[PDB]
RNA sequence: GCCCUUCGGGGCAUUUGGUCAAUUUGAAACGAUACAGAGAAGAUUAGCAUGGCCCCUGCACUAAGGAUGACACGCUACUCAAAGAGACGCUA
């Protein structure tokens, strides 16, 4: 039998975080909001929806600055460059567009995806964008020459998520074939495969200060440690298709569930300090309750969620909350926890 | 080294290798063949 | 970036001027484009520009020089080596399977994956234990010249399959000019047609109805030339016994 | 036999060597595992053992992969790192 | 020499194991060298063939029981018959009232 | 040979047309088994394993097809590969212990069960291992299996199973020790309140 | 070497001792006349299905390879390898002892060529 | 079927007429194993 | 050949060329001819896709066509049982 640790320090005691509450709901999109991108100076954010428009909203007012057209299918990705005045969109129409924000016009196309594109990440230090789609491939594109410099193959399902970080593993692709692949960017080779999830991996995120990441499939979130992909912990209790995941600079994991569910977790301990259920915009069906995309702003004080009732919901953490009003209900249980 | 029977030590060689002059007008010489995909890398254990 | 070429294919000059052409030709085995290295042989001022005929991967699979396509351990052709040593020939020889195997194995073939030595000794030991009413003795009428001057043929019986035609030809070349020599090893028959009757008469005089060529006993007679047709196994056996009985 | 001496005793049996090992004292050719008249000619894998001592079965999961490839192939990979026995301080810094 | 036979102070033959190679053939690298006899391999092949013949017998019995025309006919083909049987097996508990209405030739 | 070529062409065209249907691979491999082309059938099954790596049915049929032609070592390598790829499918483990119990080889079955118990399975595999060791005498080794079982599955049901086993095959002091260890462990992990 | 004339069919199979002579004859007699105005179809022969011809060709391949191996190996080495000579057999028994009696050294160790081998080497 | 009976009838009548179904764009399935994937070796020797 | 010279001698110039010219036997493509005859559960039909060891035309390998270009329409045991009676009989 593999030995466990009986020190009772393997379970960190959760830090206290205030609960989150609804602040805003922004209408105007005529499709499910599936993209969201806060610009690096925290002034505006970018929503892409099923009405194939990209809308630029002021973050402070929630007030519609601009609408950009040019896609013909649902916008799935969006990225405001911190080093260039560029925005990056991908869609279900196989198009990966680079928008010049100084002209509000599409200036580049990154062509080569055989099907609709679901994800798009900018490399934090290199001049590279990464897309994944329904063709089972993560395309790694050079920004300047529009050249598909890497074809990351090995997944047998739709590549649904992807993260770029500055150290190896530089690409992490979660796919609907229930596997997660860790990719060395320099060679285009799989460093590792994680097959712990039973269902299609739909959400990934990386921690801002720790060298760890998290993956999420239905009913299960798993925290892993880079660069070896060692299984760190489970986030448990969100029995839904999890589309999204948002960790904060203050260690908050946000899982949004396709049935309209929400879980706010403490990152280090795995404790669920909040469990919410979103509400639908009037006129919606019960089936239209669902958080389809989410992000934090650069401050981390606002959670932006795009939801399948075509809405934008801003969430603030409660300023009138103290550790006495919302006590941590976690105890160091002594259970085998059959793995 | 020694090859084709005999095992006498042949003198070592200095070889000048130059790229061949190619006709600038020559089109591509060979057709492109559509070979099916090879098998993938050996799949990992399923850690459910 | 360097060919694998044997010494006898390389020039006698220790200083080799070599041309290199990326994708200059398709390999003569797998039909893939490969870097061709070429050089001028010791036959100065006319001949053939010697070159690497096969690619390096096929040269690792066959263990052969890229120019001559012979075995780089004994100097034998690849098929001769494979038939006489019973080797695996590690790779498909079909059309599409060749590119499939080369596409999927080019990194392990380079490292020597996917040494005969002992099988050569096995072949040598196997060839060590190789295992490959009678008519009266010939009277004088067999080698006496007939009265008919038109009779020219010399009939030989008792020929085994191990005896080539050329040994008979230069055994009978010392007696005169041979117009024709027909050797049928299937029927153990032979016909010698000279140009002058003096040579055939000398052959009958110094053969005297008997001959030994390379340890094979044969019987010689005068004969008018008749064809050899589809002939019975028992008759073949009895004149083989007669050719053995040429030396009682 | 013990070893203050072994002269005058020839190994005649395959079990005369104990488990095995030819005796240097006897100046006769000795075969602890019989005739190697034929080669090994076996396509099996090299059987290894782990630290505590059991047959190591990670050569099957790692078959066809390089050494830098990360492959999870045991139940120990399903345990959290904090609870994973020989695990004290874990460095979680960029 | 792996197993050690000792006549103890009670006069009984004990057999202690230095390694763990005797109990389970883990740590015993000669687990590959086990060769099953002819009878056991024949038993295994016979049992696998018995499972095969059971599968053929069940297939034949299912086809024979599906080859009976007991009841009202609605289909036109064999696949149509199987699909209509599946439609029955799901939709009787929701559509028996409609079937009653069809049988009577009157009220819903 | 014309019939073989036409059947191979038809099977390969069905495989190229729809490779995600297991019936084409199964039919091609079974047919090539029928003309005793074992290398060809092995190649077809391995290509199917390249298309369907984690299919338990394909693994089961390929181990069975290897076994019914009396290729024991091939099929044991195949079962090692199958329990390496899918360690959480109890069907493959159950077939593997059943096959190496059918062929004699009780220490081999024991080491396969030891690997399975290393993977910490459900209670059914522990009960199967205890039944294996109880069938061929060997009660003390079943006692260590109950020790590992009560570590892995520390429910009162497994402690009562150990109590019944030590009642039938051991002294009453062993039963008292088993009950005392059960109540002590459940008192120190679920607290003094949650003893069953 | 051997001409087998399959008469009645009008077909013959000429086997020269040299391959270059065979190619020369094929390129010389193609579309020629023998005695009357005919066009000869001198083409490359396939393989004689006669098992006697098959074993003849297989054997000839085997002594061609044996000639190459005998050229490769030293004369004493090959003379011990066949062992048809009894004196060579006695030399193998006496030489492949190296002090230890009852050895009869393996062919990998005895018939080995190199600077560090333990043999007269080469 | 009709080609089979006429081939058998002409096979009985002495001559051995060669039958060819080698169209262009066609792969050979009888020469070697198509896309041969040998089984992975394990701990058990399988050469016998 | 020429140049230099202390007539002893020395200097300048330095290895081309994947091509047999030679069409039967180192590999072109049809058409005519005969034959079959354009998909969506009655008949007649506009289409757009999907999959790749199927292509053609095209600069288009980020058009549009080639009958919606053709092709697909097949074949079908195996992760595989449990009951409670009765019973030629087995058997405790
Ligand atoms: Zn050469």
């Amino acid at each position: 039998l593999v030995r466990r640790s009986e020190s009772l320090l393997a379970q960190p005691r959760p830090d206290w975080h205030p609960p989150w509450k609804l602040m805003r709901v922004i209408s105007g999109h005529l499709g499910w909001v599936r993209a969201l991108a806060v610009e690096p100076n925290n002034q505006w954010f970018a929503s892409g929806a099923g009405d194939r428009t990209i809308k630029i909203w002021d973050l402070a007012s929630g007030q519609l600055r601009l609408t950009l057209t040019g896609h013909i299918s649902t916008v799935r990705g969006l990225a405001v460059s911190p080093r260039h005045p560029y925005m990056f969109s991908c869609g279900e129409d196989k198009m990966v567009k680079c928008w010049d924000l100084e002209t509000n016009k599409v200036i580049r196309h990154y062509h080569g995806h055989l099907s609709g594109v679901y994800t798009l990440k900018l490399h934090p230090t290199l001049d590279v964008l990464v897309t994944g789609g329904r063709d089972g491939v993560a395309r790694v594109w050079d920004m300047r020459t529009r050249s598909n410099v890497h074809v990351l193959s090995g997944h047998t399902g739709t590549v649904a998520d992807l993260v770029c970080q500055e150290a190896d593993p530089q690409v992490i692709t979660g796919s609907l074939d229930s596997t997660v692949r860790m990719w060395d960017l320099a060679a285009g080779k799989t460093m590792g495969v994680l097959t712990h999830h039973k269902k299609g991996v739909r959400a990934l995120v990386t921690h801002p200060t720790e060298f760890t990441f998290a993956t999420a499939s239905t009913g299960s979130i798993k925290q892993w440690k880079c660069p070896e992909g060692a299984f760190m912990q489970n986030f448990e209790g969100h029995n839904a298709i999890i589309n999204t995941l948002a960790v904060n600079d203050q260690n908050v994991l946000f899982s949004g569930g396709d049935n309209g569910s929400m879980s706010f977790w403490d990152w280090k301990s795995g404790y669920r300090f909040q469990s919410l259920d979103t509400t639908a915009q009037p006129g919606s069906l019960d089936a239209e309750l669902g958080i389809m995309s989410s992000t934090f702003d650069m401050s981390g004080a606002r959670l932006i969620t795009g939801e399948a009732d075509k809405t934008i919901k801003i969430w603030k953490e409660d300023t009138t909350a103290t550790p006495e009003t919302h006590p941590i209900e976690w105890k160091p249980s002594l259970v085998r926890r059959k793995y | 080294s020694a090859q084709m029977g005999n095992n006498t030590k042949k003198q070592e060689r200095i070889i000048k290798i130059v790229e061949r002059q190619r006709d600038p007008m020559e089109p591509p010489k060979f057709k492109h063949k559509k070979i099916p995909r090879g098998p993938p890398s050996p799949p990992p254990p399923v850690m459910h | 970036d360097f060919p694998s070429v044997c010494e006898n294919c390389l020039p006698e000059n220790p200083y080799v001027k070599m041309l290199k052409e990326d994708y200059g030709a398709e390999c003569k085995l797998c039909t893939r484009p490969f870097t061709v290295f070429s050089w001028a042989g010791d036959g100065r001022a006319h001949g053939r520009k010697k070159r690497t005929n096969i690619c390096l991967t096929c040269a690792r699979l066959k263990n052969a020089c890229q120019c001559c396509i012979m075995d780089l351990q004994f100097g034998l052709p690849i098929v001769i080596r494979d038939k006489a040593l019973e080797l695996i020939a590690p790779g498909p020889q079909s059309e599409i399977n060749r590119e499939y195997f080369a596409q999927n194995n080019e990194r392990a073939i380079e490292e020597g994956r996917a040494k005969t030595d002992e099988k050569a000794r096995e072949l040598l030991r196997r060839l060590a234990n190789s295992k490959p009413a009678a008519l009266p003795p010939p009277g004088p009428k067999d080698w006496l010249p007939p009265a008919d001057k038109s009779i020219m043929s010399l009939f030989i019986t008792g020929i085994e399959d191990d005896l080539p035609e050329w040994k008979i030809r230069d055994f009978f070349k010392q007696y005169g000019k041979i117009k024709s020599l027909v050797v049928s090893h299937m029927t153990h028959c032979a016909f010698v047609n000279y140009e002058t009757r003096e040579g055939a008469e000398k052959a009958a005089t110094e053969l005297k109805g008997r001959a030994v060529i390379a340890g094979c006993p044969l019987r010689i007679r005068w004969s008018i030339p008749r064809p050899i047709g589809t002939m019975n196994k028992e008759e073949r056996a009895e004149m083989l016994r007669d050719g053995r009985s040429a030396f009682p | 036999p013990p070893y203050p001496n072994r002269a005058g005793w020839r190994p005649r049996a395959p079990e005369d060597f104990g488990d095995g090992g030819a005796f240097p004292e006897i100046p006769v050719a000795q075969y602890p595992w019989g005739k190697n008249d034929s080669s090994s000619k076996s396509n099996a894998l090299v059987v290894q053992v782990d630290s505590e001592g059991k047959v190591d079965y990670t050569a099957i999961a790692r078959q066809g992969h390089s050494s830098d490839r990360i492959i999870h192939a045991s139940f120990k990979d399903l345990i959290p790192l904090r609870q994973r026995a020989e695990a004290g301080q874990i460095d979680l810094s960029r | 020499g792996t197993l050690d036979i000792i006549e103890t102070e009670d006069g009984e033959m004990i057999a202690v194991d230095k390694d763990g190679t005797f109990f389970s053939t883990a740590n015993a690298t000669d687990f590959a060298q086990h060769k099953p006899d002819k009878a056991a391999v024949d038993r295994l092949v016979a049992d696998l063939r018995k499972a095969e013949e059971a599968s053929l017998k069940r297939r034949r019995e299912k086809l024979a029981k599906s080859g009976e025309e007991h009841g009202d006919v609605t289909y036109i083909n064999e696949k149509n018959k199987q699909f209509n049987a599946k439609l029955a097996r799901f939709y009787n508990k929701y559509t028996a009232e409609i079937r009653d209405s069809f049988e009577r030739g009157t009220m819903v | 040979k014309e019939y073989q070529g036409r059947k191979r062409r038809e099977f390969e065209d069905y495989i190229r047309r729809n490779r995600l249907r297991l019936q084409n691979w199964f039919q091609y491999a079974q047919w090539e088994l029928e003309q005793k082309e074992f290398a060809r059938a092995r190649s077809i099954f391995e290509r199917a394993l390249d298309v369907h790596p984690n299919n338990t049915q394909l693994w089961i049929r390929y181990i069975e097809a290897e076994l019914k032609n009396r290729n024991i070592n091939h099929a044991r390598n195949l079962l090692d590969r199958a329990v390496t790829r899918l360690p959480r499918v109890s069907k493959l483990w159950y077939k593997y212990v059943y096959v190496m119990e059918m062929l004699g080889d009780i220490p081999g079955t024991r080491q396969v069960f030891d690997r399975w118990m290393k993977w910490e399975p459900d209670e059914d595999a522990w009960n199967a291992y205890i039944k294996l060791e109880k069938r061929y005498g060997e009660y003390e080794r079943a006692r260590q299996i109950f020790a590992a079982y009560t570590q892995v599955h520390p429910e009162p049901r497994t402690w009562l199973k150990w109590a019944k086993f030590e009642e039938e095959f051991g002294t009453a002091d062993m039963v008292r020790d088993v009950f005392q260890s059960a109540i002590q462990y459940i008192a120190e992990t679920l607290g003094d309140d949650a003893v069953d | 070497e051997r001409i087998r004339v399959l008469n009645n069919r009008g077909v013959a199979f000429i086997t020269y001792t040299n391959e270059a002579n065979a190619q020369f004859a094929k390129e010389a007699m193609a579309h020629q006349s023998l005695d009357h105005n005919e066009i000869l179809n001198v083409r490359w022969a396939t393989a004689d299905p006669n098992p006697l011809a098959q074993k003849r060709e297989q054997r000839r391949i085997e002594e061609q390879a044996a000639e190459a191996i005998r050229r490769a190996l030293p004369a004493e080495f090959v003379a011990e390898i066949e062992g048809k000579d009894p004196e060579a057999r006695k030399r193998r028994k006496l030489e492949s002892s190296y002090g230890l009696e009852g050895y009869e050294a393996p062919d990998a160790v005895h018939f080995a060529r190199g600077p560090n081998a333990v043999n007269p080497r080469g | 079927l009709a080609a089979l009976q006429k081939r058998r009838e002409l096979k009985t009548a002495g001559i051995n007429i060669k039958i060819t179904t080698r169209k262009k764009g066609q792969m050979d399935y009888n020469a070697d194993i198509p896309f041969e994937k040998k089984p992975a070796p394990g701990f058990y020797d399988t050469t016998e």
